[PDB]
């Protein structure tokens, strides 16, 4: 039953490798919102000046 | 003929035992081939259901990434539009 | 979320699969162990008759 | 003067920050596919090497089980030969 151990252990490490790589893309989506907020403040400056 | 009876049973049960060992070795080969079919169709069906989910997770993100970035460019064009309108009045 | 119950039915297959295979070889080794002991029993029957004939030949000879 | 130049500056930065972010995604998914495929093809060769170790241990069982039975039955046959020999010796003298 030692083979079933190493198989299940490599699957959990294979899942963490996906959850991390899925969290990296979740961070770059957050960096898109940061750029989307900086462009928001610039627009509000041009509107309130016009 | 009493010894001719026991010796006959001894020599025949040896022939019956050899034919039975051949049956066990043929059953052992059947079990191993079926133990390979089960673990060649299982582990295969576990790489498909773990590739398509990774593909669909990145499929959903690529749609959102192309939604925010395309909307980000639309807002930057409006900023440049309003800035040029301010350069003209001045 | 969805990858949990797919993988929860992964470990439950292999840990069940290899557990049956572990008990399978414990039975297949028993079949061969019964055949080996079947030989020794057949060899004891012959060794008994062996000493029954040598002690009768030396009785006459 | 100052107002329209500081606005073109912040926009040009957001132009680069948009271009730099897109280039990182194309470079992030590089390492996403360069590592996972180096773990997929890695785990395949490891599990296959674990079965080959087991399939050799199984061979050790049947290689020495056939050897023990083949050697005992070979001795068992020499025993039945020397018994059938002595019985015919007693069936002709008596």
């Amino acid at each position: 039953n030692d083979v079933s151990k190493e198989i299940n252990l490599m699957l959990s490490t294979y899942a963490k490798l996906l959850s991390e790589r899925a969290a990296v893309d979740a961070s770059y989506i957050d960096e898109i919102d940061e750029l989307f907020k900086e462009a928001n403040a610039i627009e509000n400056f041009l509107i309130q000046k016009r | 003929s009493s010894l001719d009876s026991s010796i006959d049973i001894l020599q025949k049960r040896a022939q019956e035992l050899i034919e039975n060992i051949n049956k066990s070795r043929q059953k052992d080969h059947a079990l191993m081939t079926n133990f390979r079919n089960s673990l060649k169709t299982k582990v295969s069906d576990l790489t498909e259901k773990l590739e398509e989910r990774i593909y669909q997770i990145y499929n959903d993100h690529n749609k959102i990434i192309q939604e925010k970035l395309q909307e980000f460019t639309q807002k930057m064009a409006k900023i440049s539009h309003l800035e040029t309108e301010l350069k003209q009045v001045c």
